[PDB]
Formats: C-alpha cells, structure tokens, sequence
C-alpha cells in the first residue's frame, strides 16, 4: 500500500540519473492500478537501454540459440562468428532432454566457427561449407543444422542464407540460417522473433503436402515451453492423463520431426505468449489451428488451466479432467497444509524477463504469499497489460531496471524474499535477504504442475526460512 | 506423484514408471529417433582410431572450444584497480555474458557496465554511446577510473576509443582530469589472455607513459608483481604472504581478491581493495617487475622493458618446486633479502609430502588442459612427482609455448610418451582418451561430460576429471584455493593422490569380489 | 602371468581367469563354505530391524568399538613438550602398538620408549626396569623430560610410580633436579582422551604444586590454552594465528604441531618445538586458563581452579559460527583487546560460504561418531548449516555429556529426527545406517567398512563416507587440515557440499537413463 | 667391506651407552663371516631388551592374534581384555582373504570384551561366558571362537581354559583359549610358539578318526604363508600348475576345515620356518608327514624351490615343473633385462622379524643389488645360522637393534635403500635414504613367484630411482 510512498521512493531513486537519463528512466517505472487495463499510458517499454546504467539485458543471439533453437536435441546449431558467444552460452540454460549426447544429441555441446582475423578480413561462407561438410562427416545421426549469426557476420556482410540453400541442396539436409547477430534489436525478444521466423520459413512447412500422419481429435502441441529442469515433462504428463496426445512440444526436449509435425494438432497450447505468439497467430492463419494460454504454476492455475483446455473437447475428456484433479487434489492440499504456516506473510519481489514475473504470482499467493514489487527485462506492452490485472494494488512495476535501482527499490521496500537472475543473486545474498533464482529455479525443479508445486514450495521454505539469513551481524558489532 | 514427506526434485522423481512409460511412448510416437542399436554402433564407432584420424582432419569445425574471447580478461584485469568499473564499448550481451560467467565461477557480485550499441551504431558508430556512457557511468556508480576495453561489434566497425574519449571529455560528459584508460580488445585475435594483456598494457601506458622524466629505477625500493589473468584467490593471497615472509617491499599490480572475496555482513561492496592510482604511478620507481604468467604477458613486458627500463627477469610461473625455488632466488637477488627459515621449512614439508606420496603418484597417466602458464607449470609439477604425462591440451597455445614445453618434456625420462597438442579443442581431447587411454585428466568443469562418455564405454574405460583450473561450476568454493608456490603445489599433490586413493577405494569395494585390496592402510 | 610392460599389483592380477579358477577350486574342494545362497539370507537378516534389536540388546561383547586406551593420549600429551620423551612404565608391544598407529595417522616418525616388563615384573614390580630404562633414555636419546605413564600391566600389578622415580633419583639412575612427571594411566578407565588429560594433569602439578608461594594471577598478561587430545595441526595453526590477529599473549600448553610436521631436508631431528620448561612453571601467573576441549579436561580443570586459582570460562569447543564468535569475545573480554577487523572479516567470509552453499546443505542427513566435543562441534554446526544430524555416536562418552547433547539438539527445529548413543560401537551404527538411512556419514578411516557393508545391500542403500576424526589411515595428509575457527568451519563447509555435489554427480552420469540431470551449473 | 672399520664403528656405537646396556648389546651386533656355521659363538638371540633403549618388538599378543590365529576367516577371535589392544591390530596386517566380512569372514573385524575397572576387580569369565552367547546370537555363520588372552587376564586370576570348555560343550563348537599375553616372552617368538601350540592342542586332532577325506600321492600342505597382499596366492598357482593339489594353507586365507584336513597330506611346503617349526615337527612326529622348507623369493630361489619340491615326487610331477620354468622362464627374463640396468651396483640395509631378512637376500642378487647389512627383531640363532652362510662376507648383522643403533649404522654405511617396518620409514626418509617397508611392501604386492617378481622389481625401481631424493637440499643452501 502507501501509493504516494512508492512515487516518493521512485523520484528519490531518479534524482541521481543525469538529464536525459532520468526522463528515459522515468516513464519505466510505475505503481499498479489494477483498475487500469491500458497499461501503454502507465508504463513504456521495449525501448533501447541507457549507455553505462549496467542493464539485465541479454542480446538476439541469446534470446534465438540460448532460448528457442537451443533446446532442439537432434539439430546441430553452429554459432558463426568468434569463440566468446558459443562458449558462455554453453549449457548454462537447464532445458532437459533425452538423448545420447554426441551421437543423436547435441544440446549441451559446442559447435563454432572460430573466426579469426582472416575470416573478418576475407569473410567466412567457405569456411561455413567447410564446417558444415565437417559436421556431416563426424556427426551422421544429426537430423538438422542451425547457423546462428553473431556480431561480426552482420557487421561483415556474409551470405549465409546462400551456403546453406547450397548445402541443403547438396547434402539434402535441413540447414536454418538465422540471422541473430546481437547488435540488433534491444534484447532477446527481436532474438526470440527471427528464431520464430526462422521455424516458420524453413522448417515448419516441410510437411505440408504430407499426409501419412494419423490424426486424432484430442491432438495438442505445447508451444513455449523448454522444459527448464524438466517443467515441460510435469506439465506433459497431466495433459496425458486427460486423454490428450501430445504430439509436439516446442521447445525443451524437443525434435525436428515434433516442430514438422505440429501444424497437424487440433490445438496449441502456449505457455510462453512473449517467445512463440508469432508462430501461434502464424499457425492460426495458414493452418486454423486455434491456441491458447496456460498456467501450470500452483494448483489454482494448474486447475484452471486444466479445465479451460478441457472445455475445448468432448465430455469425455471433461470426466478425465475432473478425474485427474480429484486426484492429484490430496497431495498439494498436503504440500499446502505442510509448507503454508512456515510461508504466511512474507513479502516477495520479482525481475525475470518476460513471462515468469507475472505467471509465478498464482503459486505464491497459493502458499499464502504476496508480492509487492514486479518487472520485465524485455516484455511489451500487451504483457503488462497481462500483468496489471494479476498484481497487487499500489505495488511496484519496473521494466529495465538498472542495478541501483534495484538495489534502491529493495533497500526502502526491505521484502522478505527475491527471485531474479544469477547477476543479482549474490548482491542480494550479501544484503542479508533471501533470494531464489527465478530462471534455473537455482538448480533444482520442476515448478510446473501437482508435482513441481511440492518442490516449489519446499524450495521456498528451505531459502526463506534458512538459518543462515540470522548469521549476518556479527554479536560484537 | 509426490509424497509430502519425502518429496523428490528433477532426479530421481523423473525415473518414476509413469514418466518412464510417458518418455517412451513420446519418444516412440513423435521424435523419430534412430533405433538403439543404430546409435550404440555410431558411439562405438565415435570411439575408435578411425574418427581419431577424422577428427584431428578438421580445418574449419571447433567442438567444444576450451578458451573465451578478450574483453572478458579485460574485464577481469579492469576488476583488480581500485574503484575502477569496467566498461565495454560495445554490445550489451557481451557483458551480460562476461557477468554471468564471473558470477558462476566466483559466486560472487561482478560489476562491469556497457554502452549498449545497436544498429544505428553499426552504421554512424558508437561516439555518442561512449559519451552518454561515461557520463551516465560516472553519475551513477561513481567510480574513481573507468577501464574501457571493446567487443568484436566495435573492433569491426572500426571505432576509434581515444578520439571517442578525448571528445567525451572536451564536450564535458566526463571531467578531464578524470582516468579513462582505454584498450582494444578483439575478440577473434588471441583469447581471454590476450584480453588481460592488453588491458594492463593500456592502463600502465595511460598512467606513466607521459610521465617518465623524473622516474628513477629503484627509488622506491619495491618489486612490481603482475599476476596476470588469475582466477585463484589463494595464488595473490600466496604471492603477498611469501614475499612479506621475506621481507621485500612490493607492489601488486592488479589485484582483484578484495573485490571477489567481499564478506557477506548485511551491505553490498560495489569496490573493495585494489590497485591504486598511486601504486600505478609511481611503478617505474621499482627495482624490477617480475611477471608471474609469462607466456601471454608479451606486450605487457614489452611495454615494461621499453619504456619503464626494467630489466624483467626470465622466471617461468612459480608452479611446483623447481620454479618456486628459482623464482624465491630471483626475488632475494633483486630485492638484497635473503630467504628466511620459515620457507625453508615449508619447502622441506613439501618435500616430506612428497616422498609420503611418492609410491601412489609414481606411473600414473594425466591428460590436462587449460591455460599456457598452468598447463606448463601442473606439467613440470607432475614430472617432478614422477607422473607421466600423455596428453598435453591447449587451445590458446602458440608454436614457441609448445616449443618451451616439449624442451621440458625432454629434459625428463617422464614425458617420454608425452604430446603437446595447440589449437586442438576438447572434442580431439575426447578422441585422444578414447584411443589411449590416461588414468585421470586434469581440467576445468566442461571434462565432466568427457568423464561421463567414456563411463559409457565401460566401467574400465572411465577416465576421472580432477578439477584445477578455470571455470570450476559444478563445484563449491574451489576458486580459494592455492595453486602457485610450495602452498600451491602441497594442495596439489594432496588432491591427486587423495582422488587416486578414491578410485582405487571405488574399484575395489565389491564385497567377495575385489574387496580383498580394501586395505584400510594406504 | 604378467606383463613386462604393464604390471599389475594384487588389483586386478586376482582377477585373472587363472587365479579365479585357482580360487574357486580351493573354496569348492577345501574351504567348507557355506552355500551362496545362505550367506545372502544371512546379510539379508543382518540388514533388518529385528538384527537391530538384537544388536542393542549386547552387554558383553563390543564389536569395532570407536576408540583407544589411555597411554596413547598420555604418549600424544607428552609429544608436546620440548625435548620430552614419552616413557610408558609396562609392556613393550603396548609402545609398538602406540608408535604404528600414530606413524599410519601422521606418516611422521613417532618417538616412545618402554622399560619392557616382563613375566618377573609380574612378580617383583618394575622398580628396576624403571631405573634401567631411565638411566639408559637419558643417556641414550638426552632428553630434557621425561613423561612417564602405565600400561595395563603395571596398573593391574600395582606399581607405584612415585616411589620407583624417587627411589631412581637418591641410586642415582637419573640426576635429582631432572624432571621426570608421572601419570597413571589405566587403560580400563575411560579412552585416549582420559590419557591425554592424566598426562597433561601430572605435568603441570609436577611443575606448578610446589612453588605457588609467589604466583600472582594475571602478572605475565597472558592467556593459557590447553587443546586437549588433537590430532589436526591446522587447528594448533588456526588457534595460535587466531590470538596472534587479536594481539593478546597466550601460552599455548602440550603443543605438538613442530615435532609432527618435521621437514625433510637430510636430516633426522626427534624433537622440534613443544612447550618449555618455563611456560608451565610460569602458567600460574597468566590471566585466565582456556580449555579448548572441555569435555575430557575434567581433572585439568579441577587442578587448574582448585591450585591455580584460574577462573576456567565455561566455553564450548570453538567449532563452527555460534562457538567461534563466543570463544573469540571471551578471550576479548579476558585479554581486553579488541577483535580486529580481519576476524570479523573472516566471519563474514564464511557466513557468505554458508549461504551460497545452504540451497545443496539443507535437509541432508547425517550419521557421524568421534569424540565427545568433536562430535558436539560437529553437530552444532551441522545444525547450523540447517543440516539434520541422525544417529549420534560416540564410544567414549557419558551421560552428562549426552544430556548436553540432547539440550544442543532441542534448541534447534533440524534436531528433531536425531538421536545420541553413548558406549555404543560401529556394528550398532551399520544396524542404524541400515534400518534408518542416512544420507553420509562423518567419521575415521574404519566407517569404509560400513560403508562396503551398505553398497553390498545395493546402490540405492550406499552411504558414503566422510573422513574427519582420527584416525584417518586410507587418505594423505589430512592431518593438516583445520577444523576449529572460521577457516575449519570453511574448510568443513567445502568438504561436506563437495561430497553432496560428487555424489549427485555420479548418480546422474548414467547417458540416456539419468544424465538428463548431469547438470554443469551446480 | 674393511671388517676393522666396522668393529670400530660397531665400538664408536657402543661408547654412548651404559656399561651394563653396552655390555649386553655388545653380543647382538657382529660382523658376518660365511665359512662360521655356529652363530652362537659370534651373536646371542632371543634375550630380553634393554628398557628405555626405543626397540621395535612386538608382544606375545601380537604374535599370536595379529600374526598366526588372525588370518583365519572363518573363525571369530576375541581379544580377551581391555580395548586397546584389539583396536591397534586391527586390520594392519595385509593377510588377503576371499570371503564375505561380518557374514562368513571376520578378518577385518574387532571382536573384543572391551575390560573396565569392575572388570579387571571381580574377574570376567562369566562376561566371557555372555560374550561367547552374543557372538552365537549374532554371528550364527562362523565356524569357530578364538579367546586371545592380554596382560590383563594373566595378571588376575582368569581361568578361561575352563570358560572355553563348558561352552564348546554347550554348544558343540570349537572355542580355542589363547594364553598369549604380552608379558610373556620378550617378542612375538613366545606367541607364536603359544598359537602352534594352541592349534595342537584344539584343532589339529578333531579329525584324527575320520577317514571320509579322499587322499591322493600329490597332497601337499602350506605352512607358515600368510598371503600377504596376496602372496601365498601367488605360490599357490605354481603349485597347482605343477600338478600338485593344495588341501591347505596356514595361515593365510585359511579355514578351520583346512587346518583340520593338513594332517591327512603328504607333504608339508614351510615358508616361515620360525612361526610354524613347532608346528611342523609335531606333525612329522605323530603323523610322519614330512616337511621342507621352500623359498619363492626371486626367479632362482623359485626355480630351485620347485625343483626340490618336485625332487619328492614322481618323474611326472618333476616333467610338469620343468614345464612350468620353460613356461615362466621369458617373463621373469623380460623384468630383469628391463629393471637390473637401472639397479645394479646398489647397496641394501635391511631389518625385518624371523624370517623376510634372510628370504629377500636372492631377489636383490637377482636384480644385481648387493645387501650389505641384516637383523633380525626376533629370530633365534638356528635362522642366524641360516643368514650367515646366506649373507655376503664382512658384512653387518644385527640382532633387536635400537633406534640410534639403526641410524647411526645407516648414517655411517650410507646404503642406496633400506627395507624395515613402519617404525623407520619415515625416521629414514627424512634422512634422504629410499624406504621400502618390507612387512607389508608399502600397501603393493605380492612379492613370491614369477607373478611377484615383476611387482617387486617395479617398486624398487620406482623407489630407488624417484625424482623426490634428489630435492632435499634448497638451493640457497
Ligand atoms: S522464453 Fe524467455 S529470462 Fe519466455 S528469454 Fe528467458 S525459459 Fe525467463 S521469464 Mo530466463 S520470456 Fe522463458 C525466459 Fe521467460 S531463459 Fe527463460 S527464465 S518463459
Ligand atoms: S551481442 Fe550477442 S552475445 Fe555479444 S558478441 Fe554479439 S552476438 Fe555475441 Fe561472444 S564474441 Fe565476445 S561475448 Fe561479445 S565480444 Fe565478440
Ligand atoms: S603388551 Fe601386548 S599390546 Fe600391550 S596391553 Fe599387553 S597384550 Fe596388549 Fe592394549 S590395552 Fe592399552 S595397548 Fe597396552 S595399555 Fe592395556
Ligand atoms: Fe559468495
Ligand atoms: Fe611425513
């Protein structure tokens, strides 16, 4: 509460950006109206960082081969151009899968191009057949090839697009060329729509004069979701015992044949809306395939998600649906019952990119939680649209924050608990608060559905309540 | 499902009979998979001489490279001043990278900024991002020196740092007087040694390059130590103690220990400790300048002999015995100290240590990879202690490094079956433990899945990874310990014999089948 | 047969098809074994509850027990002095046995001697093998001290002790105003720990009884530490670093780390370091007198208090965050120095170890055994890393020592689920780790067995061991590590997510059935 | 060398000792002659030693339980008195064993009755009678009880022969009382003469009336082997591919049943003459089994062992063993032409019990290394006789030698390697002198037969030529 507080606090936190700094940073911060559904009139974002202000902000190469073409198992992806990229995005995002890892997957590996000063003087399309012919030499059971651009291949005016249609004629092989380089766009979301681009324009129709699949009424496709610590798995599994079939899931533990065969289903069902909404509006218009959103964190949304997606079928698959939450209804009333007194009370704020900081509200509330402070890395604004209608009134919103104001923000709020990235995780841990890592779920999960709300809030009550958070001051200070 | 009481995280809950029959029925129904005995054929095929032959064939393809690129070790060599902020005039992904990096290994806060330059900055470059940067940088997180170093978007475009910063500062978005060194730092020449190099190389050039009239060497009495790209929090804390045992003033060029190692005590340090201005200004005052890590510390020692009239001593890294006892000499003839009884003593436990373990050690096979300097000295180390070394790996590696180390090699009746491989990356090293087969490698975290292929040929083709070197992020607080001097090579010795010890426990615990060598004496 | 080029010691060379055969034909026509099958209904049975009960239910006989007899703590006490001799009045083989062991813990010589009774003695007494064996140390080996204790012989025999040493001084075997304390030490009394404190007690009454006339409290400024039975030198390290940062004088009594960490140089030296003579007959004028372990000082205490009229703090062992902090303001308040920054520095290094490591800590379950203040130690920290002690062993201890325990536990919600054995062995910890398993177990070299034992019930049922405590005999140096203050508390920290962290390792390396959760980030 | 140079080192040793120590270690060191056969009249053994003089003996316990009665597998065996004793001997000895440990094999194990004060006061035979009722209740697979005795129970009044008869009575099992305590004697010699007798007496008998065992001409029974790190094995082999039949072997990995079926073969194979002689002629005499004793050490004493082992059998048996050296002959050559370069001319010191420092002496040879100096801990003068015509002229002897002996001997002779206990490892590598502990062979193994030799020649190669004995000297100084 105490809305003229929060407007004190952002103004106190804006009187130490210069000029032109503090009008930019201005407009990007805001107190919640639930009320108020044009959220265009509140706060502004998908706009360019300030210069030096230390922003969260990843680049289009992270958001295309870290976020969408990353987590397919049975492709190669190369990313073209120095060594740098390809290394500090090597298996640090924790999308499952289930594969022979150098025979038929290849998810946690490295391939790059290595460009050296000669390949920037003199270009590299000769060196990118020489590897892709490398690649089919030493890698048979690979099923596809992904080239994802990086700084120096836009900046040097390579043709990628023609070595791989050249290739692909030769080897008669699926070869993508994404044009992902980071210095386009502002963040990973113009990475998240070329890699959407990239499916639509050469892999998602090579199935279209194909007909040999047999369908089903009751076939779904999950969309936007890559299994960050086997979510997806938790999720797939509910949907299996609704009598559904899933026949693709984009992208965590996902194949080339699964993305080939999605435009095939009856309905998709996207967890994401930020990352896969062009491919869903693309697949409604040249397919008809209708999508929807769902939520799958905490047993409320789990519910009605469940029963929402029911509600597009037969009664058949009602009945197994009101089967499937009667019987998953006694283990989260346990987990509730356990984990609710330890957790009543407790403050919580939020920053991760794009769709978390407003889908993990539910499950929070669910252990009797509330969250005072939210934001967005790179979202638009239809998802705070999405999001002022979730969060609480007079609370806080920031999109783009910068590390001060984070710092600032937190140091007046004072929450009991923080979820966000690993760049923050152990600034907040040395200001004695408790912090969970809102992206990898800090190396633990899954979160999604009956089975992941148990580690949810196990995970919640083992950071929040650790004895180490009254270990700070020293008894003689 | 999951039971209340006892509730399971990812593994083991996924290898529940519903989530197995779920996987199954997927893998069955939807992703086309090749058949199983298709796959274990191609593996066994991947694990032979053959695809050794291919794959040591390959011209353009790098599989799991074992280096980064430059501005990360500029912003690591930036991170050792004192108040100083890292600034990359470049793209923001690059430092968020560099950040996420820092902050896996050191789990710890790493602060490095960038001017965020985007497409317009490709075509009419990045003047006024460098000046609303520094401007924005120096109002925000008011730092004493801002060390400026470039990604491969600025080195490509061509963007020219000191006209940038000279107009920065006329302008008035920086105050003149105010320290903006500057370096370039291309990301596809060299690695992220190369990036430490020339970092320091550009900061000591901007704080005595204009400045040396009234330098005179030996003034103050002090021995310039640059560490060079570091990643041990005990090697500085290990340089520092050894030299105030022996009683020789010093001054530590870039130390970033302070600033990784802050205490958690309800505040957040932004800086701590340091290199000062001062320290860097009056350096051409020293006696010399001993560089640790001579190998990618080129221009560096350049720069120093050039123009700092330094006659820099020819000392390798001071890894092992040999080394340690030539460096200690080299500091006690420049300094005039002699080397008290305390070293000493802690050289005679290392040797006491040594013969302790000297049964186990002997005969044992390493593959290694890593860094030149470390790759050098764990090699020298390891022929001291009577190990055999087989397959030598180093990505970042040139022909005159892998000159020096085959000289040493030579020098030992150890490396006689020894290879010095540079420009190769982990995927050759896979092929080369496959094909002959080491008892242990020794490297960074990205062995662990090289350990996991081979437990896939057999129990006896498993070849364990010991972990030394950098990044280490499957593991806990190992960036504390101490690699360099006889502190260094006692915690060493303590970890190969004790992991040798493990798996000589592991292979003979089967009960009426190998536990007859269970000894509980060792 | 063996290889020229590859030869193979015992593993695996009886592995062989050869020596299989050989093998099986010796059990089939000569051994008498039991059938397979039988032996797997016998471990079966072994495994379950109701071998538990009959386990608990022993008054008689004690399988594996976990701990020594006193002469071995009196023979470690008296190792601390300077150019003190260990002299046992008994049986040789004792002496033997004594050397062996501290030899395999320290793999440093270990020097003792014995008057080598004999059947006569067990008639006649050992008044001559005690001025023999005196006159011939003395001359022999040149002590400035000789420390006598008793074996089991001499206790049972009735040997008089101070009238043996006076009526060898009047002969004249050993010169009068030669110091020669004298213990008995029973060895059906108590353990190791009961020794230690015996020897220690009869020193200081035979430097400190007699001359009490003009000691005044407090008059040297300084501070007595007694360590008590400690078999880590990185603890003696961290306690006299630790007063040496606070700048306060200490006295440190019985310290043994220089004559047990002898460096190898040419030469063979059978004392190094120790207490002198005038720090314990200047003892009484110190400040205050602080235990380190107060659990096995009993008579320490009693002889400190009732003669020295010393104040004894009622101070815990200095294990962990909690005891540290309050070990660290007593000595301020005793010593009036303040605590400096480095030490508070230091705490808050280690709290920020804690919490970047309480995520892979909390919830873990730990079965352990040792001593009476290490295994208190040891708990308290594990409570306070939010770890869950299960079973709580320890041989040696009493019910006081239990009651305070359980009070330890009961202050914290992670004691609920643990539970404390006293005069239990190892047989009954394999029945408990069986029935109700843990996820570790923290102890000495003789818990491998155990942990054999489990792997022999199944992979599923395996539960590792952890090796702190003495005796460690299957690892390397160990004995240098620290346990006590921040650094022992970080160095336990370190070890304990380590083997949380390689344990997850191995059980996820399985390709295609667990690797999914072969995590590189951990 | 020079035998007036060590007579005058010898003296310069004495010097330092009192008259009446100097006079009695002035008979335990001597120079040795070949052509003397009597060793009576130049060294005295098996006395008692000096007190306060740091000897490395043992006591009769150790001896009995730790050397003879411990490498039994399975049988239990109780160390009958205080806790001390049976927590340092156990498992320090390497005697290997096939077995399944706490099951049917307790070698590994402490079994101890754990003596207190009410205890040592009012006696502890019915703890005893107790104790052998809870090793029944819990241990239902072994196959027999051991009582090994300690200072303690002969000091008071325990009659424990009595206790072992009325519960081998009650529950018709094989209990052995062992009077082994360590007062007795002055060395590990009385316990091992108190466990042969103690195996005469309890177990060797229990099957003179039966005749249900089937015999055959190439019985042959090992005695005196305790499969040190699998050594006895190692014989074993040969003996079996010569086409003799094993039925027993003492005491290494051994059974009961095995000791109770050695009466009925036809030849007894003694390694270690000074442990198990009483042994072995008890059954020469009331059996007329004969014995000889056989050495394994090195390819010649191998060869010429079997040769004479073979010389008491058929000419088939003699035909197997010449089989046997032509098959094992290129092996053994191979290690000696790869290890003899890289250590001949090297001089040895040695200082083992009764048996190892005169056995070891031909290995060395074959390797072309010269042993300068021997001793014994407690060997009597029949094996004295034996090494002396074994060792090399004007050498050095030693009988139970003190600490400063040791090193002022090895500091004047200055040998290239020393072979001793644990006791002196360290003591002598702190001296810059290689170490090999020859009674456990520093945790490797085995060292008998063909199989053995190999490992031998490679531990002394990696010791005696270890870069570590070149870096003691900093240099600074
Ligand atoms: S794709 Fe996006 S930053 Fe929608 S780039 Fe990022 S696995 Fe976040 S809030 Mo990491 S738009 Fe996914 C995301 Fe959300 S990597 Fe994951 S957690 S739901
Ligand atoms: S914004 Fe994005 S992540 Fe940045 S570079 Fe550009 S594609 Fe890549 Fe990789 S290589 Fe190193 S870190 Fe950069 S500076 Fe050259
Ligand atoms: S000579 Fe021999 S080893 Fe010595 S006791 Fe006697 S049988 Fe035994 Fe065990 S218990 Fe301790 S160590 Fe002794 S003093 Fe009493
Ligand atoms: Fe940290
Ligand atoms: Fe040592």
């Amino acid at each position: 509460m105490s809305r003229e507080e929060v407007e004190s606090l952002i103004q106190e936190v804006l009187e130490v950006y210069p000029e032109k700094a503090r009008k930019d940073r201005n407009k990007h911060l805001a107190v919640n109206d639930p009320a108020v559904t044009q959220s265009k009139k509140c706060i502004i974002s998908n706009k360019k960082s300030q210069p030096g202000l230390m922003t969260i902000r990843g680049c289009a190469y992270a958001g295309s081969k870290g976020v969408v073409w990353g987590p397919i198992k049975d492709m190669i992806h190369i990313s073209h151009g120095p060594v740098g990229c390809g290394q500090y995005s090597r298996a640090g995002r924790r999308n499952y899968y289930i594969g022979t890892t150098g025979v038929n997957a290849f998810v946690t590996m490295n391939f790059t191009s290595d460009f050296q000063e000669k390949d920037i003087v003199f270009g590299g399309d000769k060196k990118l057949a020489k590897l892709i012919d490398e690649v089919e030499t030493l890698f048979p059971l690979n099923k596809g090839i992904s080239v994802q651009s990086e700084c120096p291949i836009g900046l040097i005016g390579d043709d990628i697009e023609s070595v791989s249609k050249v290739k692909g004629a030769e080897l008669s092989k699926t070869i993508v060329p994404v044009r992902c380089e980071g210095f386009r766009g502002v963040s990973q979301s113009l990475g998240h729509h070329i890699a959407n681009d990239a499916v639509r324009d050469w892999v998602l129709g090579k199935r279209d004069e194909d007909t040999t699949f047999a369908s089903t009424p009751y076939d779904v496709a999950i969309i936007g979701d890559y299994n960050i610590g086997g979510d997806a798995w938790s999720s797939r599994i509910l949907l299996e015992e609704m009598g559904l079939r899933c026949v693709a899931q984009w992208s965590g533990d996902g194949s080339i044949s699964e993305i080939e065969l999605t435009p095939k289903v009856k309905l998709n069902l996207v967890h994401c809306y930020r990352s896969m909404n062009y491919i869903s509006r693309h697949m409604e218009e040249k397919y008809g395939i209708p999508w929807m959103e769902y939520n799958f964190f905490g047993p409320t949304k789990t519910i009605e998600s469940l029963r929402a997606i029911a509600a597009k079928f037969d009664e058949s698959i009602q009945k197994k649906c009101e089967e499937v939450i009667a019987k998953y209804k006694p283990e989260w009333e346990a987990v509730v019952a356990k984990y609710r007194p330890r957790l009543e009370g407790k403050r919580v704020m939020l920053y991760i990119g794009g769709l978390r900081p407003r889908h993990v509200i539910g499950a929070y509330e669910d252990l009797g939680m509330e969250v005072v402070g939210t934001g967005y890395e790179f979202a638009h604004n239809d998802d705070y649209d999405r999001t002022m209608k979730e969060m609480g009134d007079s609370t806080l919103l920031y999109d783009d924050v910068t590390g001060y104001e984070f710092e600032e923000f937190v140091k007046r709020i004072k929450p009991d608990l923080i979820g966000s990235g690993i760049k923050e995780k152990f600034i907040f841990q040395k200001m004695g608060i408790p912090f969970r890592e809102m992206h990898s779920w800090d190396y633990s999960g899954p979160y999604h559905g009956f089975d992941g709300f148990a580690i949810f809030a196990r995970d919640m009550d083992m950071t929040l309540n650790n004895p180490c958070w009254k270990k700070l001051q020293a008894p003689w200070e | 499902s999951q039971q209340v009481d006892k509730i399971k995280a990812s593994y083991p809950l996924f290898l529940d009979q519903d989530y197995k029959d779920m996987l199954a029925k997927k893998r069955d129904g939807f992703e086309e998979k090749y058949p199983q005995d298709k796959i274990d054929e191609v593996f066994q095929w991947t694990t032979t001489k053959e695809y050794q032959e291919l794959n040591f064939q390959r011209e353009a393809l790098t599989v799991n490279p074992a280096k980064a690129c430059q501005p990360l070790g500029a912003v690591l060599c930036a991170l050792g001043f004192e108040k100083t902020m890292p600034y990359v005039h470049g793209s923001q992904g690059c430092v968020a990278y560099f950040r996420s990096y820092f902050n896996r290994h050191f789990r710890e806060p790493v602060s490095c900024v960038s001017d965020s330059m985007t497409e317009d900055a490709a075509v009419f470059g990045g003047q006024q991002n460098m000046k609303d940067g520094l401007q924005n940088c120096k109002a925000t997180y008011k730092p004493d020196m801002i060390a400026v170093s470039t990604t491969c978007m600025a080195e490509v475009i061509g963007d020219d740092l000191n006209a940038f910063i000279n107009n920065s500062k006329k302008e008035g978005f920086i105050p003149d007087e105010f320290p903006v060194p500057f370096a370039h730092t291309p990301s596809f020449v060299g690695s992220h040694v190369t990036g430490w190099d020339n970092m320091f190389e550009g900061i000591a050039r901007y704080f005595t390059l204009k400045s040396m009239d009234d330098k005179v060497v030996g003034s103050n009495k002090k021995i310039n130590i640059v560490p060079g790209f570091e990643t041990y929090l005990g090697n500085f804390r290990v340089i520092k103690r050894m030299l105030s045992e022996m009683g020789v003033g010093y001054s530590l060029l870039s130390d970033p220990e302070e600033v990784l190692d802050t205490p958690a005590d309800g505040q957040f340090r932004m800086y701590a400790g340091g290199t000062t201005q001062e320290e860097m200004k009056d350096a051409p005052n020293a006696l010399n300048t001993v560089l640790l890590q001579p190998w990618h510390l080129e221009k560096t020692k350049k720069f120093v002999e050039g123009t700092w009239k330094h006659e820099v001593p020819k000392l390798n890294i001071p890894m092992g015995l040999d080394w340690t006892d030539e460096f200690l000499m080299k500091v006690s003839e420049i300094s005039g100290q002699p080397i008290p009884a305390s070293l000493t003593k802690e050289r005679g436990r290392l040797v006491d240590m040594m013969t302790d373990s000297h049964t186990w050690l002997h005969g044992k096979r390493f593959a290694l990879w890593g860094d030149p300097d470390f790759v050098m000295g764990l090699v020298k180390f390891l022929l001291e202690l009577g190990c055999e070394p087989v397959h030598i790996l180093c990505h970042n590696g040139n022909k005159r490094w892998k000159k020096a180390v085959d000289a040493i090699l030579a020098a030992s009746p150890y490396g006689k079956n020894a290879t010095v491989y540079i420009g190769k990356d982990l995927w050759h090293l896979r092929s080369l433990v496959f094909t002959d087969k080491p008892d242990f490698m020794i490297g960074n975290s990205y062995g662990k899945f090289i350990q996991r292929d081979t437990l896939h040929k057999g129990k006896e083709f498993e070849v364990p990874l010991i972990r030394i070197g950098f990044p280490i992020f499957d593991r806990h607080h190992l960036h504390r310990s101490t690699t360099l001097g006889y502190e260094g090579a006692m915690q060493i010795l303590t970890t190969l014999v004790n992991s040798i010890l493990e798996r000589l426990d592991e292979e003979t615990r089967g009960m009426q089948a190998t536990d007859y060598n269970h000894d509980l004496v060792r």
